[PDB]
Order: C-alpha cells, then sequence, then structure tokens
C-alpha cells in the first residue's frame, strides 16, 4: 500500500501535442454526464410502466 | 533603479 | 471549472488554477501566523509583499 | 552487379563518369554518435567529444572546507542486458550501463602536510545511468517505438558584422552593428548610433557607451586613443608651420589651407587625386610641408599639461610653453566623440555602471562588482566558446591564437572595435547571416553531450553540497553520489524534445530520408512564428550542400530542408561538398572535399563539359566564380563539378525525367515519394533514375550477406549460409540469417522479407540476399504500374481526379496490409481488483464466440467492428437506481450484478483478422492459470528451434571433419568421426583443437538459450498500478476503394474515382485495354512535362518486352533470340550459364530503362527507342471506345506510368457522430476522430450563416446541440417521439464565462 | 504564329487542331505565360535579392535543362512558395477584422 501513491498529478494545461495547441484538457471524457440516448430510454420506460399498470385491479 | 524582484528587495 | 478528475491508471490530473489558490492560501496563513507571533517589521513586510 | 543485375539487366542512358561513388546516406548520424561514445581501450578515448570530454572538463569535486577531491581515471561500457529483438517486444529501453572509476583520495590534508593519511587511493566503481545505444540503422530505440534524432542547424558561434539596410531609422543611413555571439555565454554588441556614437549592450540590456566597457578593462587613459588613431608630430611654433610629413595620406584630399612646400612648389589649386603630387612628394625626399586651430591633441598630456583634447581658440599656454591624425575624408572621429558623452572616468566608475546595468536596483560595491565583470566574460565555466568559434574569429580577424584559449581575450575586443571603426567609414564588406558558411549543424552527439554536461554539473553541485554533512574521514566511495542525479536529464532528452521526434517508418525511402534531415527549430532555434522571410528563402551557397527541392509545403516551408547525396559534415560542424580538382586544361583525378567558406576564393566549372580530348576545347565552359554564374575562360579553372546529381536530395533523385517540370511542382512529387504504403508483390519501375538501387541497398531494409559461403537451404522464415569459400581458420561454422515475418511497423504497416536465392548459387560477400518491404530483386519499388491513357471520360475525371478499371482490383495488385495492435490493462482498484473474466454479465451468448476460456480471442479468429476482444470486468460500487428499474428487476426476478462491463471493443473499421496476442503477468503470479498454453507453446517452439540449430550445426561439423580427415570406409564408420581408432595420431591434435572450439560454441549457444528461457519464465516488469496487460495484433487487408488518394511519380495526385468494369474501359487494338484514365488538362496548368515522356518511354519498353518475350516462347535458348537481346541492350548481357532463360522471364514484363537525373534521354534518343520498339514515331496510338464500340477521330496517348498508393486512405478518413462523450469543464462534444469527435463549427463558418438570412439554424446549432445540457435531451426526446421542436434557455459556455468574470473584481450581474 | 496557323491537309480538309492551343484559347486551364515557358525561351530568371541574373536561360521544359539554369528556377519557385504562405494569413486577419 505504500507504493502507488499518485504523487504530483499532471497539469491539465500541459500541451499534449508538440506545438502549443491541443492541450490535455481536450482529450478528456466526462463520466458524470448522462447521454441523451440514455435519458430518452428512461422516458419510454416510465410511460410503458403506466400503460402496463392498467389491467390490474385498483387495489 | 527598478528591480521587479521581491526576493532581491528582501536581500 | 478547476476539475481534479482521476485519469486512467490512478494518476490524477488537476488544472493549473489550484496552484495559485493554494499558494495564496498558504501565504495568507503564513502572514496570519506572523501577525500573531509579533515578528519583526522586516519579516512581516516581506510577507505582505509576497 | 553480382547476383542483382544478372537476374535483371537495366539499360542506362547518358554519358557521365562513375569514378567516385557516394558514401552511405546514414553515415551522418553514425559518425556523429561514434565520436561521443568511443568504445575503445583504456589508453584511447582521446577527443573533445563524449562523456570523457565533460569528465576531463570538470573531474574534481573539491571542497575548501574539508579539502577533499574526486579524481577521474576512465570509464567502461558494459554489455546490453536486453537485445533489440526483445527490447521491441518488451517495450524496454535499449541502452548500456555506464560505469566510471573515481578515486576519493585527496592530496590536500590538514596542517599543510603532504600526502594524505591513506597513501593508497580508493579506486571505487560507481554506477551511472545507462545511455541509449545506436542501432546499425541509427534508430535510437528508447521505447517500443524507435525514435530518431534529427540534426539541428543554428548560427555559428562567431563574430558577425551586420548592418541594417536603412531600416528602423529616422533618416536613410546604416548602423553597422557587430556581434560577438559565443557558444555558451552572454552575447555582446557594438551597434552604432545615429549621432555617430558607439554604443555597447551586453545581453540586450540598457545601452551605454563603449568607453565604459573599454575603461573596465586594462586599457585606460589615452591608451584607447593611441591604439585607434595615429599621431603626427608638429614643430613647437617654428618659422611658419614646419610639419615633417610624408605623402601616404595626402592622396586624394581637399586642401582647405595652402599646403605648399616650404622649399618647393607643390599643392596645386585643384588638388584632386594628387597622383602627380604624390609622385613629387615621393621624389621630394619626404612629404614635409609648410602651413590649424581645430585639433584634438591626442598627446598623453600635471604642472603644465591637463586633461581633455581641444584648444579650439588660440593654442593657449604658448604650446605648453604629436596632436592627432583625423581628417574628414577617410577616417572619422566616432571613437573620439564617444569619450565626450560618457561621464565615467575612473575604472571603479565603469565597474559600478556595469554592475548597475547588469543587476539593477542594488547598492554596488567594488568587491562584488569586480567579480561580476570578471565572471561575465573572462570566466571559463560561465563564458564558454567552442574551438569552431575561435577558428572562425581567427579567420575573420587574424589573431594567431586558437584551440588554447576559450574565454574572450582582452585584445579581441580592441581588434573588433578597430574593425568596426574601419568598416564604418568604408573599405569593408558585411557578413550575411544566411550564408551557409556561417551555419553549423548540431547532430545528436553534440546535443547529448551538452545535456550530459548539464546533468554532470547538477550532480557535481549536489555532491559538493552533500559532502559537507557526512564526515569525509573514515569514509569510502559509492555512497556520496546521487543514484539518478543526471540520468533523468538524459532520459528526458529522448522522451520530450523538439528535435527527437517520432520515426517515419512507412517505407525504405522514408527511413533513409528522415535521418538526413536538417531542422531549424528546437532548443536554440528560431520559432516558426519568429522565422520571417529571409530564413525560409534559399541562398546561392546551397549548391551541392542542401537540396532546394525536398521541403514540406506546409506552414514551416524552407526550414526542414535535407542534405544532398554527396554532402558531408566536417569535424567542426560545417557542410562539405566534393569538388574534383582540375589543373590547367587537363583535369586531375584527385577529388577533394571543399568547404563552403573555403570555396568562396575559387572558381567552379560545371559538369557536362566536352572531355573528348585531354582538356575542354570549348573554352567557354559555364561556371560560377562566386555565387553568380558567368561565362569564364579555361584559364585558372581549379575546381570542377563531380557529378550532375549532386545538388538534388535522395528523394528527388528518384524522379525520372527531371529538369522538364516546374520547380514548385517537383517539390510536391518529392513529398509524395516518401508517403506510399508498401504494396504486396510490387515491382521495380520501368523508367528508373538508377539511384533506387543504392538507396535500397544502403538503407537498413534488406539483408546482406557477410561472407562468401554458399547457401544450404531456404526455409522461408530463415536462410542458412555456409561458412565461406575462403573462410578463416577456427571461425564460426555457418552464418544463420532469420528473415523478419509480418510485424507491425512504426506507422502501422506490414513489414516482411522474402528470400531470393535457391539451392547452391554461391554468393559473394556484400550482396543482398532477401529483399525488404516494397523491394524486389534489390531494386527499390513503391507501387505497381499500369497502362494509362490521358483523356476525359464522361466527366468522371473532370477535376484533379483519376479513373481506374476493375482489372486493377481483380488481380489484387494494389492491396496492402495494416496492423492496429490494440492493448488493454488490468489495473487494480480501491474497491477490489479487476479480473479478466471469460463471461461478462448481461451479454449475449452469440457474442462470446471465438473467445478462449481465459478471456482472450484465439489467434486467427475473425472479428467484426464492435466485438469483444478481451473480456474484462471491474468491481462497481453500489449506486442508486430509479424506482421503475427496480420494479422491472423485481418483476423479472433477475439480480443486478455488482461488476461493470469494461471489455475492450474494436472501433469502427474493416475489422481484420487477429494475428498475435501477448499477455504479461506480474512477478507474484506467472502462468499460474492464464496463458499457460501460450507459455507451453512458446517453450516448445524455443526447444524446436534450438534442436534444429543444433542439428544443422552438427551436420556442418560432421561435414567439416570429414573433409578435413579425408586427406589422411568412413561411411561404414559413423562413430569414428571424432575418434581415429588407428595407429595414426598426428591428426588427433587438430581434431581436439577443433572439437574444443565446437564444444565451446555449442555451450555458448545453450547458455544463451537458457538465459533466454529464464528471462521468459521470470516475467516482464510492469508499472506498479497495473498487474496484467494484453496486446492484440489485429491485421487488415485493405484494397483499392473509391475515394482513396493515389498520386503518380510526379506532383500529379488525385482521389480515385468510381471504378469501371473491364469491358467499359477503352478497347485498345489487339484486345488490350487501359487500366487508368487520367485528365490531360493538368499539363498546361501545372508546368510538368516529364510525365508524358515517362509514359512514352514506358510504352516503348513495354512493347520491347512484349516483342522479346514472344521470341523466346517459340523455342527456348534460341540463337536468334540472344542476338536480339544483345542488340536491344547497350556487352555483359550474354552469359555462358543457363540463366539466360531466367532473364527473359523478367524481361517479358518490359525491359528496365535507367535514365539519370540530368543526363536523361534526349528527344532523339526516345524517338529512336520508340521507332525500334515498333510503335509509331509520334508516340500516340489509335484507341477504340469500349463503352460504345467506336474509334475516336484523333490520336490518343497511351503508355505505362508508375503509380503510387498514398497513405491517405478513405476508410480511416471517414467519420460520423450523432451522440458521443462530452467535455469535462465546457460540457461540449469532444474533438478528433479518436473517440467520437465532432466537426468544429469554426468562427468563419458562423459568418456564413450570418450572411444568409438563416437565424434559427445558427441559433439551435450553437445552443441545443453542444452548449445547452438541460435542453440537449429535450430535442432528442422530441425527435424520437415524432414532434419537431426545441427550446434553448442559455448555453453553458456563457455561464462558465460569467462565473469566471465574477471570480475577478469585476461584478457581472444580470438584469431584468 | 506557328501554333495558330491552320495546317492544310492534302485531301483538302483540316487534319486537326493543336491540343495546347485549344486549351489556351478556351481559357480553361492553359494560359499565355505557361505555354511560353513550355515552348518558348522562358526569358530570364530572378535571384532572391530582387534583381535579374545576367546569365541567359535559353531553354524550355521540352528540352533538357542544366543544373545552373535550374537553380535560379528553384530559387524563384521557393521565393514564390514562401511569399504565398505568409500573405494568406494577412488576408484571414483582415477578413476577421472587417467582419467585427
Amino acid at each position: 500500500k505504500v507504493l502507488k501513491i499518485a504523487k504530483e498529478p499532471i497539469s491539465l494545461e500541459t500541451p499534449i501535442g508538440d506545438e502549443e495547441d491541443s492541450h490535455l484538457g481536450d482529450f478528456i471524457e466526462d463520466k458524470n454526464a448522462i447521454l441523451p440516448i440514455d435519458a430518452a430510454i428512461q422516458s419510454n420506460l416510465r410511460e410503458t410502466t403506466t400503460r402496463v399498470l392498467a389491467s390490474l385491479t385498483p387495489r | 533603479d527598478r528591480t521587479d524582484d521581491p526576493v532581491r528587495m528582501y536581500l | 471549472l478547476r476539475p481534479l478528475v482521476p485519469l486512467d491508471g490512478g494518476r490524477f490530473a488537476t488544472s493549473d488554477l489550484n496552484d495559485l489558490y493554494r499558494r495564496v492560501i498558504n501565504r495568507n496563513n503564513r502572514l496570519k501566523r506572523l501577525i500573531e507571533l509579533r515578528a519583526p517589521d522586516i519579516i512581516i513586510r516581506n510577507e505582505k509583499r509576497m | 552487379q553480382s547476383f542483382t543485375g544478372k537476374k535483371r539487366i537495366r539499360k542506362s542512358f547518358g554519358r557521365i563518369p562513375e569514378a567516385v561513388q557516394m558514401p552511405n546516406l546514414i553515415e551522418v548520424q553514425r559518425s556523429s554518435y561514434e565520436q561521443f561514445l568511443q568504445r575503445e581501450t583504456r589508453p584511447g578515448l582521446r577527443r573533445d567529444e563524449g562523456v570523457e570530454a565533460v569528465f576531463k572538463s570538470v573531474f574534481p569535486i573539491k571542497d575548501f572546507n574539508e579539502r577533499a577531491v574526486l579524481e577521474y581515471v576512465s570509464y567502461e561500457f558494459e554489455e546490453p542486458k536486453y537485445d533489440v529483438e526483445e527490447c521491441i517486444q518488451r517495450d524496454m529501453t535499449f541502452a548500456a550501463p555506464l560505469k566510471v572509476k573515481l578515486r576519493l583520495i585527496v592530496f590536500e590534508t590538514e596542517e599543510e602536510t603532504g600526502a594524505r593519511s591513506v597513501k593508497d587511493i580508493k579506486e571505487q566503481d560507481v554506477y551511472m545511468g545507462d545511455i541509449p545505444l545506436m542501432t546499425d540503422k541509427g534508430t535510437f530505440i528508447v521505447n517500443g517505438t524507435e525514435r530518431v534524432i534529427v540534426s539541428q542547424m543554428h548560427r555559428s558561434p562567431g563574430v558577425f558584422f551586420d548592418h541594417d539596410k536603412g531600416k528602423t531609422h529616422a533618416s536613410g543611413k546604416l548602423l553597422f552593428a557587430a556581434r560577438v555571439i559565443p557558444y555558451r555565454g552572454s552575447w555582446l554588441d557594438f551597434e552604432f548610433d545615429a549621432k555617430d556614437i558607439v554604443y555597447v549592450r551586453i545581453d540586450r540590456r540598457r545601452k551605454l557607451p563603449a568607453t565604459t566597457f573599454l575603461y573596465a578593462l586594462g586599457m585606460d587613459g589615452e591608451e584607447i586613443l593611441t591604439t585607434f588613431y595615429d599621431v603626427v608630430p608638429f614643430e613647437k611654433r617654428s618659422g611658419g608651420w614646419a610639419t615633417p610629413y610624408k605623402p601616404e595620406r595626402w592622396r586624394g584630399v581637399k586642401p582647405e589651407f595652402p599646403l605648399v612646400d616650404a622649399d618647393t612648389g607643390e599643392e596645386v589649386a585643384p588638388a584632386g587625386t594628387k597622383i602627380t603630387a604624390r609622385q613629387a612628394k615621393k621624389f621630394a625626399d619626404g612629404g614635409l610641408k609648410t602651413l590649424l586651430t581645430g585639433r584634438y591633441l591626442a598627446r598623453d598630456a600635471e604642472i603644465y599639461a591637463e586633461a581633455g583634447d581641444e584648444l579650439d581658440v588660440t593654442s593657449i599656454q604658448a604650446l605648453a610653453d604629436d596632436v592627432l591624425d583625423i581628417d574628414h575624408v577617410t577616417v572619422g572621429a566616432y571613437m573620439r566623440n564617444t569619450l565626450r558623452v560618457d561621464k565615467n572616468a575612473i575604472r571603479e566608475d565603469a565597474l559600478f555602471d556595469i554592475y548597475r546595468v547588469m543587476r539593477p536596483g542594488e547598492p554596488p560595491t567594488v568587491e562584488a562588482a569586480e567579480a561580476m565583470f570578471k565572471s561575465l566574460f573572462f570566466d571559463a565555466e560561465r563564458y564558454d566558446l567552442s574551438s569552431v568559434g575561435r577558428v572562425k574569429m581567427n579567420m575573420r580577424l587574424e589573431q594567431d591564437v586558437s584551440d588554447e584559449v576559450r574565454i574572450l581575450r582582452k585584445e579581441d575586443v580592441l581588434a573588433v572595435l578597430k574593425v568596426l571603426v574601419g568598416l564604418r567609414d568604408g573599405r569593408g564588406e558585411i557578413d550575411d547571416i544566411d550564408n551557409l558558411g556561417n551555419r553549423r549543424v548540431r547532430s545528436v552527439g553534440e546535443l547529448l553531450e551538452n545535456q550530459y554536461r548539464v546533468g554532470l554539473l547538477r550532480m557535481e553541485r549536489a555532491i559538493k553540497e552533500r559532502m559537507s554533512s557526512v564526515d569525509i574521514d573514515t569514509v569510502m566511495p559509492h555512497d556520496l553520489i546521487n543514484a539518478k542525479p543526471a540520468a533523468a536529464a538524459v532520459r528526458e532528452f529522448f522522451g520530450s524534445s523538439q528535435l527527437s521526434q517520432f520515426m517515419d517508418q512507412t517505407n525504405p525511402l522514408s527511413e533513409i530520408t528522415h535521418k538526413r534531415r536538417l531542422s531549424a527549430l528546437g532548443p536554440g532555434g528560431l520559432t516558426r512564428e519568429r522565422a520571417g522571410f529571409e530564413v525560409r528563402d534559399v541562398h546561392p551557397t546551397h549548391y551541392g550542400r542542401i537540396c532546394p527541392i525536398e521541403t514540406p509545403e506546409g506552414p514551416n516551408i524552407g526550414l526542414i530542408n535535407s542534405l544532398a547525396t554527396h554532402a558531408r559534415v566536417n569535424k567542426y560542424g560545417f557542410i562539405e561538398s566534393p569538388y574534383r580538382r582540375v589543373k590547367d586544361g587537363k583535369p586531375q583525378d584527385e577529388v577533394v572535399y571543399m568547404s563552403a567558406m573555403e570555396e568562396s576564393k575559387h572558381v567552379i566549372a560545371q559538369s557536362n563539359i566536352k572531355v573528348a580530348e585531354g582538356e575542354i576545347v570549348e573554352d567557354l565552359v559555364p561556371g560560377r566564380i562566386n555565387g553568380e554564374p558567368t561565362l569564364l575562360q579555361k584559364e585558372t579553372v581549379d575546381l570542377m563539378d563531380v557529378s550532375p546529381r549532386q545538388v538534388v536530395s535522395v528523394a528527388a533523385a528518384l524522379i525520372p525525367f527531371l529538369e522538364n517540370d516546374d520547380a514548385n511542382r517537383a517539390l510536391m512529387g518529392s513529398n509524395m515519394q516518401r508517403q506510399a504504403v508498401p504494396l504486396v508483390q510490387s515491382d521495380a519501375p520501368l523508367v528508373g533514375t538508377g539511384m533506387e538501387a543504392v538507396v535500397a541497398r544502403d538503407s537498413g531494409a534488406v539483408v546482406i550477406a557477410k561472407r562468401t559461403g554458399v547457401v544450404e537451404q531456404i526455409d522461408g522464415t530463415r536462410i542458412v549460409i555456409r561458412a565461406t569459400e575462403e573462410t578463416d581458420p577456427a571461425r564460426s561454422g555457418v552464418d544463420i540469417y532469420r528473415m523478419s515475418k509480418f510485424q507491425r511497423s512504426n506507422q502501422s504497416t506490414c513489414i516482411n522479407q522474402r528470400p531470393l536465392v535457391k539451392v547452391g548459387d554461391r554468393i559473394v560477400a556484400g550482396d543482398i540476399i532477401a529483399d525488404g518491404p516494397s523491394t524486389e530483386l534489390g531494386e527499390l519499388a513503391l507501387g505497381r504500374n499500369a497502362l494509362v491513357a490521358f483523356m476525359p471520360w464522361n466527366g468522371y475525371n473532370f477535376e484533379d481526379s483519376i479513373l481506374i478499371s476493375e482489372r486493377i482490383v481483380r488481380d489484387d495488385v494494389f492491396t496492402s496490409i495494416h496492423i492496429e495492435e490494440f492493448e488493454v490493462m488490468a489495473r487494480d482498484t480501491k474497491l477490489g481488483p479487476e479480473e479478466i473474466t471469460r463471461d461478462i454479465p448481461n451479454v449475449g451468448e452469440e457474442a462470446l464466440r471465438n473467445l478462449d476460456e481465459a478471456g482472450i480471442v484465439a489467434i486467427g479468429a475473425e472479428v467484426q467492428p464492435g466485438d469483444i476482444l478481451v473480456g474484462k470486468v471491474t468491481p462497481k460500487g453500489e449506486s442508486p437506481m430509479t424506482p421503475e428499474e427496480k420494479l422491472l428487476r423485481a418483476i423479472f426476478g433477475e439480480k443486478a450484478s455488482d461488476v461493470r462491463d469494461t471489455s475492450l471493443r474494436l472501433p469502427p473499421g474493416v475489422a481484420g483478422t487477429i494475428v498475435d496476442v501477448r499477455v504479461f503477468n506480474r512477478h507474484g503470479v506467472d502462468k499460474d492459470e492464464r496463458a499457460l498454453a501460450i507459455e507451453r507453446a512458446e517453450i516448445d517452439r524455443l526447444g524446436k528451434d534450438r534442436d534444429d540449430e543444433f542439428a544443422i550445426l552438427n551436420r556442418n561439423i560432421s561435414g567439416r571433419l570429414k573433409e578435413l580427415l579425408i586427406g589422411k570406409l568412413a561411411q561404414v564408420a559413423s562413430g569414428l568421426w571424432w575418434q581415429i581408432a588407428l595407429e595414426d595420431e598426428k591428426a588427433m591434435g587438430e581434431l581436439e583443437s577443433l572439437r574444443r572450439l565446437f564444444d565451446e560454441n555449442r555451450k555458448r549457444l545453450d547458455r544463451r538459450f537458457e538465459d533466454k528461457v529464464d528471462k521468459l519464465q521470470r516475467g516482464d516488469e510492469l508499472p506498479p498500478g497495473v498487474m496484467k496487460m494484453v496486446k492484440v495484433f489485429v491485421a487488415v487487408k485493405r484494397k483499392l476503394q473509391p475515394g482513396d488518394k493515389m498520386a503518380g511519380r510526379h506532383g500529379n495526385k488525385g482521389v480515385i474515382s468510381r471504378i469501371l468494369p473491364i469491358e467499359d474501359m477503352p478497347f485498345l487494338a489487339d484486345g488490350t485495354h487501359v487500366d487508368v484514365v487520367l485528365n490531360p488538362l493538368g499539363v498546361p496548368s501545372r508546368m510538368n512535362v516529364g510525365q508524358i515522356f515517362e509514359t512514352h518511354l514506358g510504352w516503348a519498353c513495354a512493347n520491347l518486352g512484349k516483342q522479346i518475350t514472344n521470341l523466346l516462347e517459340d523455342w527456348q535458348q534460341g540463337g536468334q533470340k540472344q542476338a536480339l537481346v544483345e542488340r536491344l541492350t547497350e556487352e555483359e548481357l550474354p552469359d555462358t550459364e543457363e540463366g539466360l532463360v531466367e532473364l527473359a522471364r523478367n524481361l517479358g514484363k518490359g525491359v528496365p530503362i535507367a535514365t539519370p537525373v540530368f543526363d536523361g534521354a534526349r528527344m532523339d534518343d526516345i524517338e529512336g527507342h520508340l521507332e525500334m520498339a515498333g510503335v509509331n514515331k509520334s508516340g500516340q496510338s489509335i484507341l477504340f471506345d469500349g463503352l460504345t464500340g467506336e474509334q475516336f477521330k484523333r490520336p490518343v496517348t497511351v503508355g505505362y506510368i508508375y503509380m503510387l498508393k498514398l497513405h491517405h486512405l478513405v476508410d480511416d478518413k471517414i467519420h460520423a457522430r450523432s451522440i458521443g462523450p462530452y467535455s469535462l469543464v465546457t460540457q461540449q462534444p469532444l474533438g478528433g476522430k479518436a473517440q467520437f469527435g465532432g466537426q468544429r463549427f469554426g468562427e468563419m463558418e458562423v459568418w456564413a450563416l450570418e450572411a444568409y438570412g438563416a437565424a434559427y439554424t445558427l441559433q439551435e446549432m450553437l445552443t441545443v446541440k453542444s452548449d445547452d445540457v438541460a435542453g440537449r435531451t429535450k430535442v432528442y426526446e422530441s425527435i424520437v417521439r415524432g414532434d419537431d421542436t426545441f427550446e434553448a434557455g442559455i448555453p453553458e459556455s456563457f455561464n462558465v464565462l460569467v462565473k469566471e468574470m465574477r471570480s475577478l473584481g469585476l461584478n457581472v450581474e444580470l438584469e431584468n | 504564329a506557328e501554333l495558330q496557323m491552320k495546317h492544310k491537309d492534302e485531301n483538302g480538309r483540316e487534319k486537326e487542331i493543336n491540343a495546347i492551343y485549344m486549351m489556351a484559347h478556351s481559357g480553361a486551364r492553359g494560359s499565355q505565360a505557361q505555354m511560353k515557358q513550355l515552348g518558348g525561351m522562358r526569358g530570364l530568371m530572378a535571384k532572391p535579392s530582387g534583381e535579374i541574373i545576367e546569365t541567359p536561360i535559353v531553354s524550355n521544359f521540352k528540352e533538357g535543362l542544366t543544373v545552373q539554369e535550374y537553380f535560379n528556377s528553384t530559387h524563384g519557385a521557393r521565393k514564390g512558395l514562401a511569399d504565398t504562405a505568409l500573405k494568406t494569413a494577412n488576408s484571414g486577419y483582415l477578413t476577421r477584422r472587417l467582419v467585427d
């Protein structure tokens, strides 16, 4: 556990390309963001759950 | 006489 | 806007804005500790300058 | 010519001598790196370059507090731990561990005693960081991807005199600035002023008068005036004005007063050039004359004499009870006027002023200011000047001091100031900075030496700072030395550096043209934005030293030029060019390399001169004396051109029929040369410049035999050769050569070698055996060639495009191979360790096909785009779920898994088949339960190859023993090979002396293989985070498809258009049909005509080959066929052996034609060739139309043209994205085709929509598509539902900008 | 004049028209200076300093060209390429400045 400490994290402004442009901030993905295709699937499921809950008795 | 150096002024 | 997202492999990657804020906080804490300890004017002046 | 030209004869045109041959094109990097690493005995290693250079520079790390020093004796290099064949696979670093011997004993001791207490020196060995070694090709393989280091070109560290051409001044005038730019130190300048005052500035600081810097040195007082201006004596107020002079200076001067002689009559009223007056004064026994008030008396004038040099009123004091020599026509008073603008008199004042200018805002002192000025320019370590700088300064200014002093001498500044004052008035020539003589090339050797010197200086500082804490007494070495104080400095050079760039390993031509490159950027070069216009321009001194035809046509044009074919580099760093020395008339046969700076004072005669007689009979040969070419006579012609192909690079030399196209268009053809992917089953060009064979055999892309022994058997993957026909005694048994199979190159292209020899076929040493990638029969190749017909075909080739038929794809001639080499990691996590699970949760059973139980796809398994290559699952923490999903899960009864799917998947592409898979395990577990069969197969193959090599070696040993003992019933005696078992015992000594060497060789082989197997079983090292990794070598076999970029041999290019069937193509006579239809409208636009002559020559040679192959089809080895073969070829063609039939098999595809660059075939030659081939003399042939079946009412041009397949493929260029990963802080779609990029809507594109009336297309394209995150899903939901509508409230970029502005003192608040 | 001349065939009808002449007259790709440099004398080349070299480059692309006369053409081509690379950035800057 002493090893693998992840000391001195790399700066996000370090130029990945040889030139000054194309920094490291561009080649990064956002994991917390939800794609719209996933949110669209949730609406369909929320609507289909209401239609399926129509043949059962009220109780 | 301008320096523009804090450590230089301190020393 | 100054994220600290961990890259692949366990090595983090932070923006360069955290360094400035960290240095400012450190210098402010050092000046606050200097004012309480009643240091000489030469050391307190250099702290304010920094 | 030996085993290469015999199989295929290539006729050559032109009449040029072949006395001198060009050296190896890769000699530059090898010769530069060899000077750094000596690799010799201990007494050797004597030079100014290498680690020994810096070691002898600063060997002793001494401390005045304890008086301890470290001495250097020598250093040794150890063998490499890992070979290149394993360094490429294991991704290690190919280097050699450096070891230096240092003695800790110090002569200094306490109480001023003599020898120390320890009489015997320590003499300990200290380990140092390894340095990467250079492969025979010069690749510098530091990691799995080899990276070469390009040479740098910068200004020479010498003095220069550059004056602006009337710019940056109020009025028209010249400044005449002089620079003393050293190698490593502060720069110096002596720029003039508009007021005629000399101003000196050090390191571009505040300008101050040069008088202060002069007084800072030893020269003080009137010594600065006595050395600059001469003094003339005058009488002490005698009768009239008696001034004894002489006429060396009165020539051409306007006399303001009567200068007649006191006793003779001279000084005529006009007084112009004064030639007759000069002669009279020379014959008048001197130049004495009889004569004012305005004079600056430079005499070294306390009782009567005073300071200052001016009387100006009446000559007070009666001439004090030698004044000056300064007129206004030849000499100026600039130096004298500078002494009146400065206010500093004492040396302390000048020192204080210099200290204030250097370190502003600090109280100067005499003690600190003295050391500063002494260390600024007169310091060894602070001010370093290389030997080349000293020799350049001596050449510019004669000093007779070089190679001994490195700091700026006090006498050099005075000489520089004198030369500047002389050049100010005139009689001098400035030195241009763009001249090739003032530019030196820094190869990898000097750069790595400077980096190692910086690292050694840092290590010395660290050791000096650490040696005070630890007690020196009762100590030893190897402890007071940092483990990696300078190894990081040398590791970062190869890793991160503008010079060291990626290797362009796409074909054998790019491997040889990327090492001869001369870049101008990097650490110490002009930035691309600071280049300007003069640096990019071509200078007339580049003739034969830098080819002005190979240069990138991008933004950095004129900065990445390469060298020529015969150009070299001197030991100093300048570029050299060969020039055949020629005497008066009769040209000599002793070629000598003439430098750029030395060739200025000589005459150069161009080649192609009539040398039929002993000397040139024209008497008007074209030659360039110095830069500009003018018709010169045959008298005093000392240098002659060595060859016409001397000013062109290796890339441009391959262009056939050069000198017939435009200069700019030929530049594009050179860039397309080193861009063609190697095709499978390629052939040499029909029309070649002849330089392809040399560039192919020179580059490290083909194997070459090292001995003369014959071959035994060719197993395809490895060729065995006998020892030799004249092998040395007790040498190696046989030379085994293993040809590399299909392996991923550095540019993701296949690289393989095929054998060319058969059984027997004794080969001479130094001959190519097996061709490399894109090479056949040794000759270089880039792509297949097909019949071309320039004509518009229904507008399909309207623009710069190309139309091809299906016949080119049916035979699979343009198909290539590619390799992606995907990888995957298995790094552990905080919430449990990852694992390569065979089955991923919630995955379909059909998708698990072609997957081993360990989780890796089997070798040779077909995979499709979006397939599971390696099944990896990672532990996922508990996360909240929506209530509807929980209800569905409870309804279906399934249980949610606790692992996440992170298996590797193939990106969109062709999805080729798998080739090889490699897995690496940690040291804790190796082949425990994963890849056990892989290790078993590897060890089995290793044992098999070991047994095969042992068997072949034992067979060779038995053969040698039999042929040796045959001199002194052997077949019926198998066991008596090693034992004579007879009374004769004389041969037993030789038998034992041979068996000992054979046994030691076998033991060495067994030991090497056992170390290999032990290293394989030990397991490779990996980063601490990762514990397991897998690599998949997926290969794809691409074919020629529409949209691909295909360019010809010349600058002509074009995307391939729609391919047509074979019947739709134009039906030529005799049943043949064309394969490509190019647009002929590119000839008038782009001034290039060599493609037409190339096509005509190709048609001619193809007709000749077709007519010669039909002659042999009747009867092989016919007497008449040999006559025609000897007549068509220009005679070493006929061979007594049976190989004449093999030559015809290659000649049937067209006879190769070799045409030089400048000595190509003229119009009459090609006309006669076409006439002999049987084609009409006009060159054009009647062609029918296959689509309609009618004949065009005009002659058309058809022939064979060399075509290439550029790397700009269409499958890797196409890309489309609908919804992908967004940015992190901006919340926008990512860019680039790597991971679902989005086409950037540039700023100029927004102006186009604003020009139109479109306001809703631009409003939604900037907010709801990328900016808005809230309303981004609303538009997708509306689209999936069926209603077209959207709502945009505010983008995220504006919110980020508002949050940014609020962080500062500005208050940005919204209203309303 | 030699190219624009219409040859008369023995039969009495025009055999054909020249390709480069038609391409230059139509104005699609061919031009006057291009055809002159292809078939004419090419005039005299200019050195990078600005003045014209005194040596006469009497040759065309159809026939062979020595290295000396090709060096000046290479100089001119490199100068033109370096000039066209920098002037285009100024055009973009002016366009971006005028739109604002």
